[PDB]
RNA sequence: AGUAGUAACAAG
């Protein structure tokens, strides 16, 4: 995209919650 | 002397000699080395010669 | 011997540690709140917020300014015809005849058919220029001999209060237009990302300052400084009138040629780069000067007519003034442009850590929003006593606006005062930061500062707003006192 | 609602945003009139910081000579100059250890340098006072009139090429009964003028011989030239400064050589370091101190700023430095070393042009030079200048100067003055108390770090500091320096905050068209921005705006606006008629009204090599014409170099990048004084210039490398011509008439020189 | 030429001021009279000049026929001074005159320009033939590095580079002959052909010859591309907040590649190391990584060098490891053996002592010196057997002094005289003055074999040779990136691995979302607590509700590798046992929680008696500002309550609506120490502030001062 | 007058 596009930065490390079920 | 030396030795094609000659021959186009020995002649001109 | 010297060295002999508390950063320079010293007079070299232009349409042509003038006043016929004006205001010493001569004379001149704009050394002229003022260097030897020559005590900047009218210029200077007044020329074009970057983001930066009052009043200095150095070259021996003009650039596009008024360029046989030329300037203005009389004792104002500007006959005043000017400041002047460079350079930074956070240019989320990010914004100022927060684009040109006032009003005082208020600035970042800063002699730190506040409009006020900015971070600190107890 | 500036501040840390505290593109200070109110305030004041000293007459000059060098130590904070022989000796003692062997390898280094230098190093000085004219000139200038004149008085040491016996002649020539010299004196011739005063007086300066006697020319060689320092920044009042003259300038060159040597090796050393250097050195030396905290305990940084550091320093300490420094040289080397210091310690200050009194009545105004000072009653002086006189008495010289045995006024020890600055540093504890001090230190300006159990105990470390400096001479401002936790401080105008921030602003007046001329000022306004970006944190939206503001400047300064303009000019007429009749108008150089293609990604590339392919071939012919008249006989230096003026700092040159053009010019010489005709001096100049210029027709290499030898220049050049001659005729590119006459001239030439 | 100055000679000594300089000055004073100047010297330049171009002839023409072609005037422009103007000040010209001859002056040769100017037009050609990657927004970490401006052609001293260019323009005044005329011949008869039949001014010549011989080194902040071609676009390549990708045209040398491959392999084994299977995630990052624009395994199978790190990667992507080593002018092979460095501070003979590093262990080298090859035999401080064949002596000299250096033999540290990496000068002093050394070795007895000899000082054959002088691989890789023969026998390890983090020559690029893993210290701090920040919300809601997953979230991985290895699982025991508490006793601080977060991912280590480590400080990797404080703030973290502003590495980022209103009044001496939490105000009874040793020694339910920072004494319970 | 500011310029 365009540098002033937010969707230009990477997407990052997110924390996804863990559940046995 | 320097000057001199490197003008004659480049317009006469020779090796410019590491040392400061002494005279240089426009005939025979060479350098010259005099030497003044209080010893022998043949001695001064090998250690010269090396 | 170091322990031995030491051992007997007198206890007189001390740093004088004392660790610092808000308390002890009382305001800098109080006389600035006497109400019997005189409020600060304006002294700028020419008019700012209270300037007019007489507007005229570029046919797309850099005409001659002789010709581009006599073509403006052609347009406004009726105000370059006045011969009856009113007189409104006097300077002291100031000849109102000579002056209003001087003035018919500029106008006459411009409007000639002739190509030369040189005035002839009339009575008036002469009066207005200086003309043999200078004293007469006799033999040391005389002198000498001479009892009533003795060396003149010094001249002393006179000490002021603060004047409304220089909040008033901050506050309409750092406003937005609807016209353009800067000349960058061409760049090469864009090939690396990074070029690509920058034209992206002087699309917001350069666009947010050159729509902003402040830039078009600087052209207008930058331009006259130009063309003032040329004509005190070319011309030492005549006077001559000098146009004080602008081009400016409407919202689609549209060239326009202003005349802000005539500038009578005196003898400049400038040999020294101090030496001083006299320069008379006749600018248009629709400020009545009795609105805020203590802003103008150095002008003499005429009213010359009126415009019709918005449903409204609004009044065109001609506001006169002797001034003068080197060689040194006209160089300075036709640098000025360079305010846009500290302004950007500092606003950008911002975007640049901004964008390090966040992982794009946030350029255009700092000064507009996206829709992630919210406009970034910044306290801006005060209104009834509480604080106002505003954009980054107001930022920006708000630092652009301080930058210019800084060649506007630069000089000793304000270099003394910027040098040694800093100090201050640092020990009151030390208490924010909580890094417990410790002096050796404050009230000999304050005597620094306030020696350099005498007359210079944007000392005082600058002196005022660091006690209004210093007053609401006391009152921040008492958030930062509670805290781990 | 009322916009505050400073509301900035509540949203930006001060040293975030500290480049908006410089106003730097306000009009520096200047100063107008005399100096001489000026240096007499420097000339009472050194004398009040040294006063309870030792006063006594001066049996070489017959000056009023004050040393407070182990005086009385001082009982309050005002600015003391009594320095302790035994506390400066003790503080080098302790360096001493700290670097084993750094005082005898720097004195061999600086000596081996002193033994290889030749004379004509001291043509890279700057202004020096010419003792010959009584005026400043060049060094070049100032050095060859003073070998000149020297050749008058049997004084021949330079022709021996070392600068060493060129030093010989100069402390020889204290012993010469008199001193015959060249000076410059000028013939006065009234003319008619059109103003008040009726007539003119046009000057004829000519060359003359004058003469002086040993004690005239002792004062001379000692005297220094005052003036005022015009636009330096951050200060309300203007101050003095001094020129000295060229004799000393060899031996400061080696005590200075000498200092540099060891501040070089000295880890709290600003000096000599400089820009990315000292900023690694400075951040490196706070990442120590930090980490190398007590733990519970408190570092703590003061911004240091010295008072009166020039004024209370003494010659006779460093004197006794240089003596301490080069323990294990040469007694040569020694004496050598001694002399610069022995000079500095005898100096007169000259007090500049006098004061001006005026008649207002009359409209008069009259010079009063400092010969006359007291030839009028000190009641028609005003009150600050009456006090003043009043106070100069006792060190005023009948010809108008003062004796300044005390005090640094010239400078030119700021390494020598740093390491015993750093020597004070070096102490870092007094009695063995629970505290420990380290720092920087850059001529007069200092960063303490002391390091304590908490802030109270620092406190008595900075005590113990300031006390410690005062033995030395040394006086830390209590105004101008302040205290606080590690994390920030200012060290030269360098700000720290968690890290050195970028002061944009101090770098913005060294943006503006440089005035060397259009080629070096185009490769020089793209250098600066250049480098701005890389050290200074301009962005790429402020570099590209630069790009423009710069050819904005630039087109109006050189008035070379773009071919497609229609503004009014004369060079701006052809400039448009050459935008008509070029074709690849790309090619065309911005001084010639053709479009500026800079960008971030080519500042770095010369104009005419970016354009070099775009351009038309009779344009790029004419542009790099090999023979054109604008540019003259280029130095190595003239198409590098570039003396550029920052606002903070001396004067420094720097490189640029250019294609020497027919826009490589240079403005002619400030030959251009009013009512003087400079025909004598400028027929001075045209010679040297003659003899120089056939001196490189002969010798093409001298324009890059140094002609060494000790003989003739006519000698060196006849037997070089003789040679051309010989092998030009054996080779037969000369003809034998011309071999004949060429060999002819030789041998007038040859016994003209004999 | 030569009769035109003879009789020009003459003509000036027709003046008897000009034969009085030319007799009188000395062939040194001409450097003096050159700069002859009486003239007022400008203080103000840029002033001058804006003045100057306002005049009507401000600039000075050269006389001559060139001159002359300028004609008075242009159409009304007057172009130079009138010939009634000139006399005792010369002929001065006008800006237009320059502009005039740009126009309609003459038209001259322009041959040899481009072979002149060829340094600035490779310059051009190596931003033209360049390549731009992606720009990126994030941190930066420069280091002000010592680094060369601009590429040469070949780099020499400048004495020496003076020689060289004489040789080249003016032979005949180049004065005593030179050894580097020979060595240098290739480069000289180059350069003649070049600038044969050029009219520009030699001086010109001179310069641009300088300009690509004759370095210039200065200090510049870089941040992994170091190399002049990536130096002379420094301004285009980074600022402190973002990075662009740049590949420069022309060719780059192999020791450039060499350099940065190193670099390369190093940061990805300290990467991958604190990794649950280093090797598989060391073979994920080398195979995406690029060395400008080679991938790192094509740089590593092409270059026959490295060091340990660059044979633990090979050894990973399935090339055959090289054990060669470089020093200086040798070139070393291993056949056996295995050393261990150990840097200890051993007494030198000159008087000092210097930390140098002693190699423990038996081992054999292939060493190479252009026409020697031999096969050499050293243990701990000492050489033993040394097989070399016959040479040169210039080729024997090398490889005999550089073997007993590279030996570091007792005998050789035992004999330094005068003021001299430590080991790499010892080479450079030693190949200087050899007759030093030897004399502080000793000789022995040369053997009388079929083709054994022996030389001595002398370059020759003799009975007195030095002592010990002789003149005549399909490894596995462990999941810890350890390097095992058949025999089990390991001969390299991650640990064997350099410790010293250096500058990239070329910048060095990962082909991977994982990039910012492969940060600096200040780089992965910034991005780990920005990623703490980014995902904050649902970290501290599911640490709340009682689960502790977040603890081993991959993105703190990289964090723990710029940690050091003693310390990580001490500093997790601490910073579990702070967050659980603060969350069990309700006792919550965000900002405390965000700073020792990313500290919790290593496995925890506690004491002996089970109670984790008290820390004042947690140290990180690098300079001495590399720590974060637990109490008080540090350079790299540091919040304000007052503004909600958190400082991480002088980027501040807002916690506004990310605090619990009951958190502001709570202090900060509840989340300092592990199972002690606020009892009361300070208790002078209780004496002074408790040390991090004492509060360990303390009995469970005894009460202690603790300082958090300046002003702020807390009594404090356990 | 004015510029300016511890001392000048307002031609020589």
């Amino acid at each position: 995209y365009s540098p002033t596009s937010p969707s230009y930065s990477p997407t990052s490390p997110s924390y996804s919650p863990t559940s046995p079920s | 002397a320097w000057m001199v030396q490197r003008s004659l030795a480049q317009e006469h094609g020779i090796e410019t000699p590491k040392y400061l000659a002494d005279l240089f021959d426009y005939k025979t186009k060479r350098f010259i080395e005099v030497g003044i020995t209080k010893g022998l002649a043949d001695d001064y001109f090998w250690k010269k010669k090396e | 011997a170091i322990e031995r010297n030491l051992a007997r060295m007198s206890p007189l002999v001390s740093v004088t540690p004392k660790k610092l508390t808000w308390e002890d950063l009382r305001p800098i320079g109080p006389h600035i709140y006497n109400h019997e010293l005189p409020e600060v007079p304006y002294n700028a070299f020419l008019l700012m917020s209270d300037e007019l232009g007489l507007a005229n349409m570029t046919e797309g042509k850099s005409k001659k300014p002789k010709t581009l003038a006599k073509e403006c006043l052609e347009k406004y016929s009726t105000l370059r015809d006045q011969t009856d004006p009113i007189l409104i205001m006097k300077s002291e010493k100031a000849n109102e005849n000579f002056l209003w001569k001087l003035w018919r004379d500029c106008v006459n001149t411009i409007s000639n058919e002739e190509m030369s704009n040189e005035l002839q050394k009339t009575n008036y002229a002469k009066w207005a220029t200086g003309d043999g003022l200078t004293y007469q260097k006799i033999m040391k030897e005389v002198a000498i001999d001479d009892e009533t020559m003795c060396q003149e005590e010094p001249k002393i900047p006179n000490k002021c209060r603060v004047a409304a009218w220089v909040q008033t210029e901050m506050n309409l200077l750092s406003t937005l237009t609807s016209k353009r007044a800067l000349d960058l020329p061409e760049i090469g074009p864009d090939v690396a990302p990074v070029e690509h970057v920058g034209s992206e983001r002087r699309k917001y930066f350069v666009n947010e300052i050159n729509y902003c009052k402040a830039s078009t009043v600087m052209m207008k200095y930058v331009l006259f400084h130009t063309s003032l150095l040329n004509e005190s070259n070319a011309s030492m021996g005549k006077y001559k009138v000098i146009p004080i003009t602008n081009r400016v650039v409407n919202e689609k596009g549209e060239s326009f040629d202003m005349l802000y008024g005539l500038a009578v360029k005196g003898q400049s046989h400038l040999r020294g780069d101090t030496d001083v030329v006299t320069v008379v300037t006749f600018e248009f203005s629709s400020t009545d000067p009795r609105v805020d009389s203590g802003k103008w004792p150095k002008y003499t104002v005429f009213r010359i007519g009126s415009l019709f500007v918005s449903g409204r006959e609004k009044s065109v005043y001609l506001y006169c003034r002797v001034n003068g000017t080197n060689k040194i400041q006209m160089k300075w002047g036709m640098e000025a442009r360079r305010c846009l460079l500290q302004s950007m350079q500092q606003m950008e930074a911002i975007v640049e850590q901004e964008s390090s956070i966040q992982g794009y240019d946030m350029t255009k989320a700092c000064f507009k929003g996206d829709r992630v990010n919210s406009p970034k914004t910044f306290s801006i100022g005060t209104q009834e006593g509480k604080l106002v927060k505003g954009s980054f684009g107001k930022a920006l040109r708000v630092i652009f606006t301080k930058c210019l006032m800084h060649y506007v009003f630069g000089n000793a005082q304000l270099e003394g005062f910027s040098a040694e208020s800093r100090r201050l600035l640092l020990l009151i970042q030390a208490l924010k930061d909580r890094k417990g800063p410790w002096v050796f002699d404050l009230e000999g730190m304050y005597s620094g500062i306030e020696e350099c506040i005498s007359n210079n409009p944007w000392v005082i006020q600058s002196a005022y707003w660091f006690n209004e900015w210093l007053g609401f971070e006391k009152e921040g600190s008492k958030v930062l006192e509670s805290v781990d107890e | 609602m009322n916009i505050n500036p400073y509301f900035l501040f509540i949203d930006v840390p001060i040293q975030a945003a500290i480049s908006t505290t410089f106003p730097y593109t306000g009009v520096p200070p200047y100063s107008h009139g005399t100096g001489t109110g000026y240096t007499i305030d420097t000339v009472i004041r050194t004398h009040e910081y040294s006063n309870k000293g030792k006063q006594y007459i001066s049996d070489v000059t017959g000056c009023t000579m004050v040393d407070p060098t182990n005086g009385p130590l001082p009982e309050d904070n005002e600015p003391s100059a009594y320095a302790q022989l035994d506390c400066v000796l003790e503080a080098l003692d302790r360096m001493d250890e700290e670097h084993p062997g750094l005082f005898q390898a720097a004195s061999q280094n600086a000596m081996e340098t002193l033994m290889v230098t030749t004379v004509d190093k001291l043509t890279q000085g700057r202004q020096t006072f010419d003792w010959t004219v009584c005026r400043n000139q060049p060094a070049a200038t100032a050095l060859n009139t003073t070998i000149t004149s020297f050749r008058l008085n049997d004084l021949n040491g330079a022709d021996k090429g070392g600068l060493i016996p060129f030093c010989q002649d100069i402390i020889d020539s204290l012993d010469r009964p008199e001193m015959t010299f060249f000076s410059v004196k000028n013939i006065k011739k009234k003319l008619p003028a059109k103003n008040r005063k009726g007539f003119l007086i046009k000057r004829i300066p000519m060359k003359v011989k004058d003469k002086i006697t040993k004690v005239e020319y002792i004062k001379r060689a000692l005297s220094l030239n005052t003036m005022t320092k015009d636009a330096e920044r951050g200060k309300l009042k203007r101050r003095a400064i001094a020129t000295a003259g060229i004799q000393i300038r060899g031996f400061v060159l080696v005590v200075e050589n000498l200092a540099k040597n060891i501040c070089e090796n000295l880890e709290q050393s600003g000096l000599p370091v400089g820009g990315n250097e000292k900023k690694a050195k400075l951040s490196n030396a706070v990442a120590k101190m930090l980490s190398n905290c007590p733990p519970g305990g408190i570092s703590m940084t003061v911004t240091g700023d010295n008072t009166k550091w020039n004024e209370c320093l003494n010659p006779r300490i460093f004197l006794a430095m240089t003596e301490r420094i080069t323990r294990d040289s040469p007694i040569w080397f020694r004496d050598f070393c001694s002399i610069a210091p022995v000079l500095f310690s005898n100096k007169i200050a000259r007090l500049g042009k006098g004061f001006m009194i005026t008649s207002k009545t009359k409209r008069l105004k009259a010079q009063i030079p400092c010969p006359d000072l007291f030839s009028i009653p000190l009641e028609r002086y005003n009150e600050e200048t009456r006090a003043k006189l009043k106070k100069l008495k006792p060190f005023f010289n009948e010809e108008g100067t003062a004796s300044l045995s005390p005090g640094m006024m010239m400078g030119m020890f700021n390494m020598l003055s740093t390491v015993l600055g750093v020597a004070a540093l070096g102490i870092k504890n007094i009695g063995n108390k629970e505290y420990l001090w380290d720092g920087l230190q850059s001529s007069d300006d200092f960063a303490l770090f002391v390091n304590a159990k908490d802030e109270e105990t620092c406190m008595e470390g900075i005590n113990d500091f300031y006390r410690t400096c005062k033995l030395l001479g040394i006086n830390m401002s209590k105004k101008k320096s302040y205290c606080n936790e590690t994390g920030m401080f200012e060290f030269t105008s360098m700000f720290y905050r968690d890290g050195f921030v970028s002061n944009f602003a101090m770098e913005l007046p060294s943006f503006g068209v440089a005035g060397v001329n259009e080629s070096a000022d185009m490769a020089i306004g793209m250098t600066i921005i250049k480098n701005n970006m890389i050290n200074n944190g301009m962005g790429p939206a402020t570099a590209q705006t630069a790009i423009q503001l710069f050819i904005a400047d630039y087109r109006y300064t050189y008035k070379c606006h773009r071919g497609d303009s229609k503004v009014e000019g004369k060079r701006m007429k052809i400039i448009k008629e050459l935008w008509e009749n070029t074709k690849g108008r790309d090619g065309l150089l911005v001084a010639d009204g053709g479009p500026n293609i800079y960008n971030l990604r080519n500042l770095h590339i010369p104009e005419i090599v970016l354009k070099y392919n775009l351009m038309d071939p009779e344009y790029k012919g004419r542009l790099l014409h090999p023979q054109n008249p604008f540019v003259g006989h280029l130095s190595i230096e003239g198409i590098k170099e570039a003396d550029i003026t920052p606002a903070h700092g001396p004067v420094k040159k720097m490189d640029y990048d250019a294609v020497s053009g027919t826009h490589s010019w240079r403005t002619k010489r400030n030959r251009s004084i009013l009512n003087t005709d400079q025909r004598n001096m400028i027929l001075e100049e045209q010679c040297y210039a003659k003899c120089c210029n056939l001196f490189e027709a002969c010798f093409n290499s001298a324009s890059y490398r140094k002609p060494v030898g000790q003989h003739s220049m006519l000698e060196a050049m006849a037997h070089r011509l003789r040679m051309d001659a010989r092998l030009d005729y054996e080779s037969g590119r000369m003809s034998k008439d011309d071999f004949e006459k060429a060999m002819a001239h030789l041998g007038e030439i040859g016994y003209i020189g004999s | 030429m030569t009769l035109a100055k003879i009789e020009l000679l003459k003509q000036l000594l027709r003046d008897n001021e000009a034969k009085t300089v030319l007799k009188q000055t000395t062939v040194d004073q001409y450097n003096i009279i050159r700069k002859f100047n009486t003239s007022r010297i400008e203080k103000n330049p840029s002033l001058r000049m804006k003045w100057a171009m306002c005049s009507n002839f401000p600039l000075a023409l050269t006389k001559g026929d060139m001159a002359n072609r300028i004609p008075l005037e242009y159409k009304g422009i007057q172009l130079k001074t009138n010939a009634e103007d000139i006399g005792t000040k010369g002929q001065m010209c006008s800006i237009a005159a320059v502009t005039w001859w740009n126009t309609y002056g003459p038209i001259g040769d322009t041959e040899g320009f481009e072979r002149v100017y060829e340094s600035f037009f490779l310059r051009k050609m190596r931003l033209d033939n360049a390549t731009w990657g992606r720009i990126t927004f994030g941190p930066v970490e420069r280091v002000r590095k010592r680094v060369l401006l601009n590429p040469l052609t070949k780099e020499m001293p400048p004495d020496e580079a003076s020689n060289v260019i004489m040789e080249i323009l003016f032979p005949k005044e180049a004065g005593i002959p030179r050894e580097s005329t020979w060595i240098h011949r290739e480069l000289i008869k180059e350069k003649r052909e070049k600038l044969k039949g050029t009219m520009i001014t030699p001086i010109v010549l001179a310069y641009m010859l300088e300009r690509e011989l004759v370095a210039r080194r200065r200090f510049l902040p870089v941040a992994g591309a170091t190399s002049a071609e990536f130096i002379e676009m420094l301004h285009c390549l980074q600022g402190e907040n973002w990075r662009q990708i740049y590949h420069p045209g022309g060719n780059k040398l192999t020791e450039s590649r060499s350099q940065s491959m190193i670099v390369a392999c190093r940061k990805i084994i300290r990467r991958s190391i604190v990794a649950s299977n280093p090797l598989e995630l060391a073979v994920e990052i080398a195979n995406k990584t690029v060395i400008d624009t080679e991938p790192l395994k094509s740089c590593l199978a092409a270059i026959d060098g490295g060091d340990v790190a660059c044979d633990i990667i090979r050894a990973a992507l399935g090339l055959k490891i090289r054990q060669r080593q470089r020093f200086g002018r040798l070139e070393l092979k291993r056949i056996s053996g295995r050393g261990f460095k150990n840097d200890e501070e051993i007494l030198i003979g000159n008087g000092t002592i210097q930390k140098i590093g002693i190699w423990d262990g038996e081992e054999e080298f292939h060493v190479r010196c252009g026409e020697c090859r031999g096969i050499l035999k050293k243990s701990k401080m000492k050489l033993e057997k040394l097989l070399i064949n016959s040479a040169k002596k210039e080729d024997m000299r090398d490889l005999i002094i550089l073997c007993m250096v590279f030996s570091q033999d007792t005998r050789m540290f035992q004999g330094v005289r005068g003021e001299i990496s430590p080991m790499y000068q010892l080479q450079r002093y030693f190949l200087n003055r050899s007759n030093d050394l030897f004399d502080q070795w000793g000789y022995e007895e040369s053997p009388k074999a079929s083709e054994l000899h022996g030389i001595n000082e002398s370059m020759n054959a003799s009975d007195y040779t030095l002592k010990g002088v002789v003149v005549t691989e399909k490894v596995s890789i462990t999941k810890n990136l350890s390097l095992i023969k058949r025999t089990g026998e390991v001969i390299m390890g991650a640990n064997d691995v350099s410790e010293l983090e250096s500058q990239a020559q070329l910048m060095i690029t990962y082909d991977t979302p994982k990039m910012w893993e492969m940060g600096t210290t200040k780089e992965l701090v910034q991005n780990t607590y920005q990623w703490v920040l980014k995902n904050l919300v649902t970290l501290k809601a599911q640490f709340l509700l009682g689960k502790e997953d977040m603890f081993q979230w991959d993105a703190f991985e990289a964090f723990e590798s710029i940690i050091p290895q003693k310390m990580a699982g001490q500093y997790s025991g601490f910073a579990r046992a702070v967050l659980k508490q603060m969350r069990d006793q309700e006792v919550m601080k965000t900002d405390q929680f965000i700073k020792l977060l990313p500290f919790c991912f290593s496995p925890p280590k506690l004491r002996s008696n089970g109670e984790p480590y008290q820390f004042l400080k947690l140290v990180l990797k690098g300079g001495g500002e590399n720590f974060i404080e637990v109490r008080k703030g540090s350079p790299l973290f540091s919040y304000n309550p007052q503004t909600e502003v958190l400082t991480i590495c002088g980027r501040m980022m807002s916690l506004k609506g990310k605090i619990e209103d009951e958190e502001r009044n709570r202090s900060m001496g509840n989340a300092v120490l592990a199972g002690f939490l606020v009892s009361g105000k300070y208790d002078p009874d209780l004496g002074d502030f408790k040390t991090i040793e004492e509060l360990e020694k303390l009995k469970p339910g005894e009460k202690a001062n603790i300082l958090l920072y300046q002003g702020k004494p807390v009594k404090v319970v356990k």
